[PDB]
């Protein structure tokens, strides 16, 4: 049935790719600024994580107006091998890092919240720095076959240069499917499947904890009460909603691969993937709200530095 | 490089100090520091005994969780030029007797003191943990001698479980910073075996809500 | 009581004893405090820093 | 403050002993520690060291991959545990106490000594005079002179004088070149220009005749001179 | 009664020295360009408020007191710890380093002046003695020698102690409300020490007399220093004003005040010519006044909470300042 490009995507997507690319720079740059700048021994222990969380969602929006360009034009990459390879490489690490600090702060809040007195002693050993240097060498070496197999190359019936996983390199026999399989697949579960389920079991017993010790003074209470478990519940939703559908959609993809859908559906799978990959960004522009800014007094602490300098 | 023989030996000496401060800094960030307040002839010897010259230090543990309380009665100079050495204890225990009421009464004298510590500059983000003390004599008072003698708005009944509800109400109204504090308030005696639990129950609430904010939570 | 009058007693000795004491003009005062700081005006880093060579905590 | 030492006798080469050092009456652990060592007939040679905390080890190179160091600190106790032992290792080994610190004076303290008997680009200094006739109320000069400048850019000079008493162990007279150490009378002093240093004794007592070492201690391996020795 | 007229002669003879002062006031001082100094090392160690600090008389090392419960003994040339001591009692509000370089002084909420032996046989650090005796804090100790040091406390007395016998030997009283300071004459012979009285007095430390009260202030006075030759002080106090007084005139000589000034005084001190004043406040910097001309000659920022000591070694070359953010600072 070929492919069809809805057409109007190599309009759009270029469009939004270019929009999360300024948002996301400057939301995160903010971060950053306000982060390092401000005193360091009167912070507040999240944020080692709140910069980790800003490094990976600057850099991962950071090389997009590479993929922008080769959207708008018609999939025809310049730039070359070099730039498939770092460009991709660097936004799958940080793709994989974003999710890591994401649920290094909810199992920091989880030890420093839940059971503050019984876990102290282990905050101090897996808190903080050691939780950073670890997921930021895991999340390089997650994403280190993409480096390995990102390539380019040009077919003979699009006669455009293209960046693919060529596979080849590892499997010069009919094996390649798997390689195509348990990349996506392990990328699924380390990316995703592990990362959300630790967030929300985390999560859940800060709620738990949050409900239990609000109940008293049912004005001052309450407002903290709801406002606490409604940016929990926001903190969850939202990443799943932004990350599910490019899992979801790369899922589908690889199935249909396996089990031999209908033609529409591998048509409609590829066409929605790019606006996947779009919403996936959103979280990169998002986090700043959520995780750096919600909190009044680094609101305060960004806005006095601006007001000054 | 650049170092003598006995300067490598000198940093080597600072480098233990440094490790060993660090140590003694790491065990002391886990022990629950209280400053105890109150009127005088009230019940902070009841609760330190019951729990358990400048500056008095009492020590407990409970629960596994390590407590020092600071007495800083004895101190008679002026408060605010040392108060602000307490600017971070946890929390602060401060004793009023239900009996005052009938004795410028002691009660008004209470209700002020109280007020000068909850609404102070230092202690803007620190909980008082209240205990409010000798409800079996306020019984046996308040029964003869009505609230009205300090309190002459009250129009309850003379038993303790309304008056007693009436001056917690009185010292918990005394917060002008309900956002930012609680205050926990027990009725106690000098026979009680709940006051140790009462300050690790309040204690632990402090501590959660303090690492929500620490946590970004807020 | 009679240790009131006592303690207004201390005061008035003491004022007594301050009262009785030979001061010196302001303008003579002021001479010799600006005669000492220029006098060893030379001798003070802070004020007339020391060159790099001749700094402890370069 | 005491440090006595153990292990000595005699044993036959290739075999191994420890020597112990039990040490009290002072802060052990605070401490590093030496050991130094004496042949029968010679001078004082600095064989191994430790630092308080055991962070840091030194030792000569005469005795290096066959001795080893360690402490003990719970104990109070220095070990020196020494293998493969040769008939050029008979001497009396001395235990020696050392703090490092600004302001403090290293080896001010000497144990007593156990002897063992085994059976059959250093700075290196200089002490041209063996031995100085002498008479009680004479001023003595003891002089020694440096290979290498023991003035560092730290604007120290590390020099040490010792006295060795016939029958006990080194006393530490003066630990940086001209500064006197505690307990030691104003009789001594001493100066030099950072290669050239002398000791200086304004009237000689009778309890002063001994012999006199000058050591170097700007790097390691620490050294000795031969000793000079006044004769009353 | 009796009461009353000797309460009228204490006013007569407040007005008889009112007057003998205006006598002398035929002058004001009022009748050095820019001074930018720079962090040269940061002291790094404590882990909570410092109170106290103080030089010793080598101009290298220092003692620095803070509520985590120890003094740590400072190399300022290469930053490292030379010493750490552990309180008894953490809620140290004061500390000194004796001129002599053998002993530290140390105390605060538990009324007693601590004195500390740095140079034992044993290698460590020993409480030589604990002066207790007095009845509140301890708000400043100096060591006059060996054998004596200058107390103040919250008692509104000042004392002289034996430190060998543990006594007082002399007790300076007058002061009404609660002593924050003391400064040592520079040949010992003379003290003074800054209440919240909002006034000094000048002790002759050979007597227990006061031979001279200093008024002015609006506020507590938290600070006070001599000027090196002996004969003026500076104060600093809780009205955000520094003052000069001049001890042969028995006047307020000149003060040091900007409109942008409402933050207290916590420290004050002199460099060695006696030109630059330094004083620290609670707006987290120290601001250096041209002594003689009341011109502000530079300020010293980088603390992030309030500056709560100041030190000027008896070279001149350095300024070391110790803050609430549990630093020390050395400027030059
Ligand atoms: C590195 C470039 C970015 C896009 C800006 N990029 C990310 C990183 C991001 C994750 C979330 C936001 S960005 N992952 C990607 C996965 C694919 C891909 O595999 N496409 C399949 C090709 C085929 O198999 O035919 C077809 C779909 C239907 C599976 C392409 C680009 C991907």
């Amino acid at each position: 049935c070929e492919y069809t490009d809805w057409k109007s995507s190599g309009a759009l997507i270029p469009a939004i790719y270019m929009l999360v690319f300024l948002l996301g720079t400057t939301g995160n740059g903010l971060v950053l600024w306000t982060v390092f700048r401000s005193s360091r021994e009167k912070r507040r222990s999240a944020d080692i994580f709140i910069a980790s969380l800003a490094v990976a969602d600057l850099t991962f929006v950071v090389t997009l107006p590479l993929w922008a360009t080769y959207t708008y034009r018609d999939y025809d990459w310049p730039f070359g091998t070099f730039f498939c390879k770092l460009s991709s490489y660097l936004i799958f690490v940080n793709m994989y890092a974003s999710v890591f600090c994401l649920t290094g702060l909810s199992f920091d809040r989880y030890l420093a919240i839940v059971r503050p007195v019984a876990n102290a002693r282990l905050r101090l050993r897996v808190s903080g720095a050691v939780a950073t240097a670890v997921l930021w060498v895991l999340a390089a070496l997650l994403a280190m076959p993409v480096m390995v197999l990102r390539t380019t190359g040009d077919l003979e019936n699009t006669t455009k240069v293209q960046c693919y996983m060529d596979y080849s390199m590892v499997a010069t026999v009919s094996s390649e499917w798997a390689w195509e399989v348990g990349l996506g697949v392990s990328s699924t579960t380390v990316g995703f499947v592990v990362p959300f389920t630790i967030m929300l079991t985390c999560y859940f017993f800060i709620a738990q904890t949050i409900a239990g010790h609000f109940r008293k003074e049912r004005i001052e209470g309450l407002r903290k009460r709801r406002r606490l478990l409604s940016i929990i519940v926001v903190l969850v939703v939202t990443f799943a909603l932004c990350w599910m559908p490019y899992h979801l959609v790369k899922t589908l993809y690889m199935l249909g691969s396996l089990l031999h859908w209908p033609c529409d559906f591998d048509l409609f799978l590829m066409n929605i993937f790019p606006y996947c990959t779009c919403i996936s960004y959103v979280n990169s522009c998002l986090n700043p709200f959520l995780y750096a800014f919600f909190d009044p007094r680094f609101r305060q602490a960004c806005t006095s530095m601006l007001c000054c300098g | 490089c650049t170092l003598s023989a006995e300067d490598k030996a000198a940093v080597e000496r600072s480098k233990m100090i440094d490790r060993n401060l660090r140590e003694d800094g790491e065990k002391a960030a886990r022990e629950v520091k209280l400053l105890l307040l109150g009127a005088g002839e009230s019940g902070k010897n009841t609760i330190v005994k019951q729990m358990k010259t400048g500056i008095v230090e009492t020590h407990f543990t409970f629960k596994d969780l390590h407590f020092k309380m600071f007495d800083v009665g004895a101190q008679r100079s002026e408060r605010k030029k040392w108060i602000h050495c307490f600017e971070g204890v946890t929390a602060i225990i401060f004793c009023v007797a239900l009996s005052d009421y009938d004795l410028m009464n002691r009660m008004h004298a209470s209700m002020k003191l109280f007020d000068s510590i909850c609404n102070n500059k230092w202690f803007t983000d620190t909980s008082i943990i209240l205990f409010l003390n000798k409800k079996d004599l306020f019984e046996e008072k308040i029964k003869k001698s009505p609230l009205t003698i300090c309190y002459p708005e009250y129009a309850g009944s003379n038993t303790y479980e309304e008056a007693a509800a009436y001056i917690q109400c009185q010292f918990e109204d005394l917060n002008k910073r309900k956002d930012t504090k609680e205050i926990y308030t027990h009725f106690t005696c000098s026979t009680d075996t709940k006051n140790v639990q009462f300050v690790f129950d309040a204690v632990t609430d402090v501590i959660i809500k303090n690492n929500l904010k620490d946590c970004g939570l807020f | 009581n009679t240790a009131s009058i006592a303690q207004a007693r201390k005061l008035v000795e003491q004022l007594k004893m301050e009262a009785n004491i030979d001061r010196i003009k302001v303008s003579k005062a002021a001479a010799d405090l600006m005669a000492y700081c220029e006098a060893h005006a030379k001798e003070d880093p802070l004020l007339t820093p020391v060159p790099a060579s001749e700094n402890p905590f370069r | 403050v005491q440090l006595v030492e153990s292990g000595g006798g005699l044993v036959q080469p290739g075999g191994s002993r420890k020597l112990s050092c039990s040490a009290s009456g002072f802060a052990f652990s605070s401490f590093g520690m030496h050991w130094v060592r004496q042949a029968p007939e010679k001078g004082l040679e600095w064989v191994a060291y430790i630092s308080s905390g055991s962070g840091t080890i030194y030792y000569a190179d005469t005795v290096k991959g066959r001795f080893t160091i360690s402490r003990d600190d719970p104990k109070n106790t220095l070990f020196l545990q020494m293998t493969s032992l040769r008939s050029e290792d008979t001497a009396m080994y001395y235990c020696v106490r050392s703090i490092y610190y600004y302001g403090s004076s290293p080896f001010d303290f000497w144990g007593q000594g156990t002897t063992l008997t085994v059976s059959s680009s250093d700075i290196v200094m200089t002490q041209a005079t063996s031995s100085v006739p002498v008479t009680p109320g004479e001023s003595v000069s003891i002089s020694c002179r440096s290979s290498k400048s023991l003035l560092h850019s730290n604007g120290n000079t590390y020099l040490y004088w010792f006295l060795q008493r016939p029958g006990q162990s080194p006393q530490l007279l003066i630990y940086r070149m001209s500064n006197l150490a505690s307990g030691v009378p104003d009789r001594f002093s001493g100066s030099g220009s950072g290669t050239a240093f002398t000791l200086t004794i304004s009237r000689l007592e009778a309890e002063d005749v001994g012999v006199y070492y000058c050591m170097q201690h700007l790097e390691y391996p620490l050294t000795f001179g031969a000793g000079t020795k006044l004769e009353l | 009664s009796e009461l009353d007229q000797l309460r009228q002669e204490a006013e007569q003879l407040k007005n008889q020295i009112r007057d003998a002062r205006k006598a002398c006031a035929d002058a004001t001082l009022s009748q050095v360009g820019r001074i930018q100094m720079r962090t040269r090392r940061t002291l790094r160690g404590h882990l909570a408020k410092i109170y106290a600090m103080h030089w010793g008389t080598d101009s290298r090392l220092l003692v620095s007191a803070s509520q985590d419960g120890k003094l740590i003994i400072w190399d300022s040339y290469t930053t490292n710890k030379v010493h750490a001591i552990p309180l008894r009692s953490s809620w140290v509000m004061t500390c000194a380093y004796a001129p002599s370089g053998n002993y530290v002084a140390c105390g605060g909420l538990d009324n007693i002046c601590s004195i500390y032996n740095l140079k034992t046989r044993e290698g460590n650090v020993r409480v030589s003695r604990e002066l207790a005796g007095h009845t509140g804090y301890l708000s400043c100790c100096r060591f006059l020698d060996d054998n004596q040091i200058v107390t103040s406390s919250g008692d509104t007395t000042c004392a002289l102690w034996d430190i060998e016998t543990g006594q007082q030997t002399t007790t300076f009283t007058g002061h009404t409300g609660d002593v924050m300071s003391l400064s040592l004459a520079p040949d010992t012979r003379l003290f003074v020490s800054g209440a919240c009285d909002a006034s000094a007095k000048l002790w002759d430390v050979r007597e227990g007399m006061c031979r001279q009260t200093f008024t002015g202030h609006e506020s507590d006075i938290n600070a006070i220093c001599f000027f090196p030759n002996g004969n003026a002080f500076a104060t600093g106090s809780d009205d955000a004003t520094c003052r000069l007084f001049d001890l042969r005139a028995d006047q307020e000589l000149m003060t040091y005040s900007h409109d942008n000034i409402i933050c207290g005084i916590t420290s004050v001190s002199f460099s060695k010519s006696g030109r630059l004043l330094l004083a620290g406040y609670d707006d987290f910097n120290c601001n250096v006044w041209d002594a003689l001309k009341a011109d502000r000659a530079g300020v010293l920022a980088g603390h992030d909470n309030r500056v709560s000591c100041l030190g000027v070694t008896d070279d001149g070359m350095a300024v070391a300042t110790g803050s609430w953010d549990s630093f020390l600072k050395i400027w030059n």
